[PDB]
RNA sequence: CCUGUCAAACUCCAAACUUACAGACGCCGUUUGACGCGGGGAUUCCGGUGCGCGGGGUA
RNA sequence: AGUGCAAGAGCAAAAGAUAGCUUGACAGUGUUCUUCCCAACGAGGAACGCUGACGCGAAAGCGUGGUCUAGCGAACCAAUU
RNA sequence: UUAGGCGGCCACAGCGGUGGGGUUGCCUCCCGUACCCAUCCCGAACACGGAAGAUAAGCCCACCAGCGUUCCGGGGAGUACUGGAGUGCGCGAGCCUCUGGGAAACCCGGUUCGCCGCCACC
């Protein structure tokens, strides 16, 4: 890469179609999850806060408690094990 | 310089001007000849037809189109026909005029990429294919091999 | 509307009904929304909660049915917001609903409002909401006390035949009394 | 239908375009009440480059103090047609300008539930001309 | 059920193929095993594609080879009438090769080594350069063109 | 309105495919102890070629 | 359109504009991600808490500087709380 | 839901257009400024108070497809592209066969003028 910051690279995955365009419905940003369950991790570009680096995105963690408002998702990048801190408005249920 | 140097469709499509400046200006004359104040509403349409995936220097195309168009002064310099290059030297070519150091050449042309059976020339004549004698001096001019095709003609 | 690319708002929005923005704020507490709404002739006070398809409604309360106790005056004044704020304020109680949070959708924050007025009666039904007193009205013009005065620069009555003449903001406290123990729906 | 459907005179704005006022008490007597000032946007030649700025006042005047202003406003123009809008409006002079429209406009300016007015609950110039040239004067 | 024959060797072959041959037991050339019909099993016979020869084959044929080339899960037996019967559920091979044929069990359920180690055929084969709608012998075949080299590996 | 063309730094579209998690089968592990954890000892950080996809270059 | 600046990305009852008020660009201590995918490695950076003190709001709530990704520096010595 | 309040999905719901509907549950326009509250100026808005009038707006109801959008049939197309394989072809660029996937534009015909949740209510 040309460069190495956290948005390197991102300019596709964190850009809306224009149409999902303008902020996003709060239902999803106020969804609760208990520790235990399998969530997607997917920054919505309409949403500043509460995010996670980039590289994770596409990730289906387990929530395993929480920080503040936000989400403690337990992820294993590679081989290795990780906890992400990530907010509702970016996590969806499996299945 | 030799067409061999940039005839292949080898090279990623360089095209972007708002990121290329120094671009040679091209050196086809008219894209539309013969009466173009009328519209294709002739019996006989010809067509050139390349055979091969290539790219074409504005070099060859302006020599492969005067060339014919010239000759279909075999008919007039007013004469009732319309004949079309449909293709533009879009894609941008360099040359690297240091040795291997810093390579990324210097704008030198443009040239059209025709993929192979793609019609290059398109001409409309009535019964009076002078035409077809037009393009075995066109396709004379251009790197492929290619193919006189006749579309509306069953007069035979 | 005019191409693919073109984007269209939620419909509660194209319809200018509800603040998404103040939505997630609201939201955020966590608890019930104590849904202060009024009409031209009417108040309503709901007890909203979040669910799977859209809100939930679990107490509610009209200024309308508040004659079905005993209301002989207008519904679109200050004493009728309170009443129906306490008397939703009690059906939520009795639901088993204990404390909430004051949307008063896109209405105006404007001191001593109706919708105040029915945040300080579901308060004192036995709902804990956040508040700020000195945003309320001062009590006399909460029973009614304004029009009465209103009634008095007379010369014709205030109320096209209704109830009495020179109105009652006492009809304000039979009704409070009444709505502060036993009777139905509450 | 109709009563719901005739004209009537919502707000007669009355501006003095200055480049830089003292004019303001001129029109608060003209009219009846307080003017306003009228900044301006965008640094120009006119040795005008200051973004917030008073170069001129406006007035506002609803109902009443609207009429008894066109009392005397209207007599003192001529024009009429082409100086029309095309929802029914009309700026003569000094300015004043004459907004007009139909009894359910509340809808397009509260708060709640807004909307915007339809094609056909719109005022049309001619509709314009009529309910004015009936009150005090002539068209064209 | 298929008759699954790997025909080319392991050098060079991308190693998610090789696994998945040797997830359906086979470890050499010619080596055979016999796999169900499932969706789970078709999607491995199809990576495996290029370098095995598969196919449903003939009751006959399945029992030929059986009789030849099966094996108890461990030691020399020979899998026989007998054998099948004295060890397995069913009576005898044609018992077991209609089970196996009806996908009603597995080499393994009755005791025996998954795999059929098949000899080199006889008369040599099409060729493992083409595919057999190409005159070669890979891919997948016709029972009757899976009996013709099962019988020539028997 | 008609008619002639394009894009590595365009996208109203849009694969194959790569990939996260889960279940199933398969294979593997529970005396051949997998998965994993802790620790000792390295060697190694001139690579190359074929194929597919490439970027540069007349090559 | 605007949002200080590259480029790409976010934003409309706003993240932009105006007005007013205010100094949370606050003190303290952490968790996590990043820096360094995987996979060890410091400074730096970010996200998310908590403790304490505040600002604004009716309030939910927002403020751990400027919408996001650049604007940064070990030991030794010095000066300062 | 003979007109309401809060919403979810966020155009299948947009844009444009036609018809119908109210002594009342009603919603609105509407009428009106003593109060609470309000306009850098205006009871326009906001806020309060209220029914003389109205169904013309809005809104609710029924419907139209011309544009925008969603999905489907047939055609384009098993075409373009492609994961695996080849002592198949080609001077070569590149192509072909087998195997496993499989599109976009456009045309023609249908679909779409929102669906669903909670509450309240002749
Ligand atoms: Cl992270
Ligand atoms: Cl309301
Ligand atoms: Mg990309
Ligand atoms: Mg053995
Ligand atoms: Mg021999
Ligand atoms: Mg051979
Ligand atoms: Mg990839
Ligand atoms: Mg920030
Ligand atoms: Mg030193
Ligand atoms: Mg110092
Ligand atoms: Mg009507
Ligand atoms: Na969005
Ligand atoms: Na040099
Ligand atoms: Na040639
Ligand atoms: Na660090
Ligand atoms: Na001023
Ligand atoms: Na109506």
């Amino acid at each position: 890469p040309s460069s190495n910051g956290p948005l390197e690279g991102t300019r596709g995955k964190l850009k809306n179609k224009p149409r999902d365009r303008g902020t996003s419905p709060p239902q999803r940003a106020v969804e609760e999850f208990d520790d235990g369950e399998k969530v997607h991790l997917k920054i919505d570009p309409s949403v500043p806060n509460g995010r996670f680096h980039p590289r994770f995105d596409g990730q289906t963690g387990t929530v395993e408690g929480k920080q503040g408002d936000a989400y403690k998702v337990d992820i294993v990048d590679g081989g290795k094990e990780k906890t992400i801190i990530v907010t509702a408005a970016h996590l969806r249920r499996q299945e | 310089k030799p067409g061999a140097m940039y005839r292949n469709s080898s090279k990623p499509a360089y095209t972007r001007r708002e990121y290329i400046s120094g671009i040679p200006g091209k050196k086809i004359a008219q894209f539309d000849m013969g009466n173009n104040g009328a519209g294709p509403t002739y019996p006989a349409q010809v067509e050139l037809v390349v055979e091969k995936p290539v790219q074409i220097r504005h070099n060859a195309l302006e020599a492969a189109r005067v060339a014919a168009n010239r000759y279909v002064q075999n008919s007039g310099a007013a004469a009732n026909y319309k004949f079309r290059i449909r293709k533009f030297p879009f894609h941008v070519i360099r040359e690297n005029k240091d040795g291997m150091r810093a390579p990324f050449g210097k704008p030198v042309g443009t040239a059209a990429r025709v993929h192979g059976a793609n019609h290059i020339f398109i001409a409309w004549v009535n019964p009076d294919p002078n035409v077809e004698e037009a393009w075995r001096r066109a396709k004379m001019k251009v790197t492929p091999t290619i193919n006189i095709d006749s579309s509306p003609a069953g007069n035979a | 509307a005019t191409g693919p690319r073109y984007k269209v708002p939620m419909r509660r929005r194209r319809e200018a009904r509800t603040d998404y923005h103040q939505r997630l704020r609201l939201l955020k507490s966590g608890k019930p929304r104590l849904v202060a709404r009024k009409s031209n002739k009417h108040v309503r006070a709901q007890l909203v909660t979040l669910g799977p398809n859209g809100d939930d409604t679990l107490a509610s309360a009209h200024s309308s049915d508040l004659a079905e106790y005993g209301w002989e005056a207008p519904t679109g004044n200050m004493p009728s917001a309170y009443l129906t704020g306490l008397l939703a304020g009690l059906r939520a109680q009795e639901a088993g609903v204990e404390e909430a949070v004051l949307d008063i959708g896109l209405n105006s924050p404007t001191p001593g409002s109706k919708v105040f007025a029915i945040q300080e009666g579901a308060i004192d039904a036995g709902l804990d909401i956040p508040h700020n007193d000195d945003v309320l009205a001062d009590w006399q013009r909460t029973r009614g006390a304004h029009i009465a005065e209103y009634d008095e620069q007379l010369e014709e009555p205030l109320y096209s035949g209704d109830f009495d003449a020179a109105d009652l903001p006492e009809h304000f406290d039979e009704l409070r009394e009444t709505l502060l123990d036993g009777d139905i729906e509450l | 239908f109709h009563e719901m459907r005739e004209p009537r005179i919502e707000k007669v704005v009355v501006h003095m375009g200055i480049g830089h006022a003292n004019a303001e008490d001129i029109l608060g007597e003209i009219t009846g009440q307080m003017p306003v000032r009228t900044k301006a946007k965008r640094t120009v030649g006119e040795f005008d480059i200051r973004e917030g700025d008073p170069i001129g006042a406006k007035v506002t005047l609803r109902d009443e103090m609207a009429e008894e202003f066109l009392q005397t406003a209207l007599p003192l123009a001529e024009l009429a047609t082409s100086q029309f809008d095309d929802t029914g409006n009309f700026s003569f002079g000094l300015d004043v300008t004459v907004n007009l429209v139909r009894p359910g406009y509340r809808v397009a300016k509260r708060d709640k539930a807004s909307r915007s007015i339809p094609t056909k609950h719109r005022l049309n110039p001619a509709d314009a001309v009529a309910f004015i040239e009936s009150t005090y004067d002539v068209e064209v | 059920m298929h008759a699954l024959v790997q025909l080319r060797g392991e050098v060079n072959m991308h190693t998610d193929i090789q696994d998945t041959l040797e997830m359906l037991n086979i470890h050499h050339v010619n080596h055979c095993t016999l796999v169900p019909e499932t969706d789970a099993y078709r999607g491995m016979v199809a990576k495996v594609n290029d370098f095995v020869a598969f196919g449903e084959p003939s009751q006959e044929t399945l029992e030929t080879v059986l009789a030849t080339r099966a094996e108890p899960l461990e030691g020399d037996a020979d899998v026989d009438d007998e054998w099948v019967a004295e060890h397995t559920d069913y009576d005898d091979i044609s018992g077991l090769a209609f089970a196996l044929l009806s996908e009603e069990t597995t080499l393994r359920e009755q005791g025996l080594s998954p795999t059929l180690r098949l000899h080199p055929p006889r008369g040599g084969h099409d060729g493992v350069k083409h595919p057999v709608k190409e005159g070669g012998q890979l891919g997948k075949h016709d029972t009757e063109g899976i009996d013709d080299l099962l019988e020539a590996m028997r």
